[PDB]
């Protein structure tokens, strides 16, 4: 950013700028499944042959799993800057901020807010190949005959989990998300507000629009009530309902 | 194959720009609390009657 | 890899019909607020049950 | 389930699936009732008809 203006007395300070970058490689990925011969033509019963479509389904879901797990590791990954994408010591030019809250007492499940508004998203993934497949169905393979048989089934995919700005994503408050107070409005509306309270570098606000809820299925009764119920258990509105989005996955704890 | 770690392995990459732009600013507020008053010398005096 | 399983079905005896019914059935709950288990199960009422 | 993707080290680890099977074997059961000849045969108002 360019810097902030300044009352003109004497000179200038010529400044300078701070350029980032952030590099990531490919993976290699593979999901391999070996069967004989004699078990696929002896099997009368036609139970024994979904491997395809199990195998598709498989490669199908390999990008849930590989999102998902960089999301539960956010708090031990690195981000661009240098430190873990949840941690508390993330630095600002002299100061020192923290997207990540515990209690040491009371530490089970972590909900996650992602403002997605954004035009580039939270733990971002790339493809660089799509998936491949293939057989060992002819009597030339060298696996057909290495013994009985080898008709391996197995899969081709080139991913790797990606991730951004380690400032708009505040994905680590295991205190609590519901009780009659205190835990259905405070942690959360801590959550909202530290996120739309960041201080970019060189002291503009982040502009920051909270929007998604992300819970396992344990949490999301509580993250219902923080959002989503209209009145309030002594007969009041809730004042954060509908503020935002929740989603429920089960791919996260 | 062999070749030196520091011409293939460093330019086996592809430059993209998708960070640029990510995130924004707070938008503007002061027009809100506040109106424009053009001014054409150092100072500006203000005077009403009662 | 985790199961999809969707709840829809509360099966309870007669004697528990009136308990079943407070839980998913009724929108408020004590001062007017918002029953969150409204309408996200039937309830189904079968006196072959204990 | 097919297992899951493995990072790619090396050589390719073979894997296994597995299958499951359920049974259960059928069961004969009865309602009997014995009635007197001579008490269903002189009913003249109908009591018993709807047995």
């Amino acid at each position: 950013q360019f810097p902030k203006l300044r009352e003109w007395i004497g000179q200038r300070v010529i400044k300078d700028m701070a350029a980032q970058g952030y590099q990531i490689t490919n993976k290699l990925f593979e999901s391999t499944v070996g069967v004989k011969r004699t078990d696929i033509e002896d099997d009368n019963l036609g139970v024994y042959g979904p491997l395809m479509q199990e195998m598709g389904r498989a490669a199908g879901a390999h990008p849930d799993e590989l999102v998902f797990a960089l999301l539960k590791a956010g708090n031990a990954n690195l981000c661009y800057d240098g430190q873990n994408f949840f941690d508390t010591d993330h630095p600002v030019y002299p100061n020192v901020d923290g997207t990540g809250t515990a209690t040491t007492v009371s530490n089970l499940f972590a909900p996650a807010a992602d403002p997605g508004a954004a035009w580039y998203l939270l733990d971002t993934s790339r493809s660089l190949k799509p998936l491949i497949y293939q057989e060992r169905m002819k009597p030339s393979f060298t696996s057909m005959t290495k013994e009985d048989d080898e008709q391996v089934f197995m899969a081709d995919e080139y991913r790797y989990g990606v991730r951004s700005r380690c400032n708009v994503g505040f994905g680590f408050w295991q205190l609590a998300a519901m009780s009659t107070e205190e835990l259905n409005q405070v942690n959360f509306e801590k959550v909202y507000d530290a996120m739309r309270n960041q201080k970019a570098d060189g002291g503009r606000p982040l502009d920051i629009r909270p929007n998604l809820l992300v819970v396992p299925t344990t949490l999301r009764s509580k993250a219902k009530e923080v959002v989503g119920v209209q009145r309030l258990a002594n007969g009041a509105d809730n004042p954060n309902f509908e503020l935002v989005q929740v989603l429920d996955t089960a791919w996260l704890n | 194959a062999i070749i030196t770690p520091a011409l293939i392995s460093a330019l086996k990459t592809s430059f993209q720009k998708h960070f640029q732009d990510a995130l924004a600013t707070a938008p503007s507020t002061y027009l809100q609390v506040a109106t424009v008053i053009p001014s054409t010398t150092a100072s500006n005096t203000y005077g009403w009657l009662g």
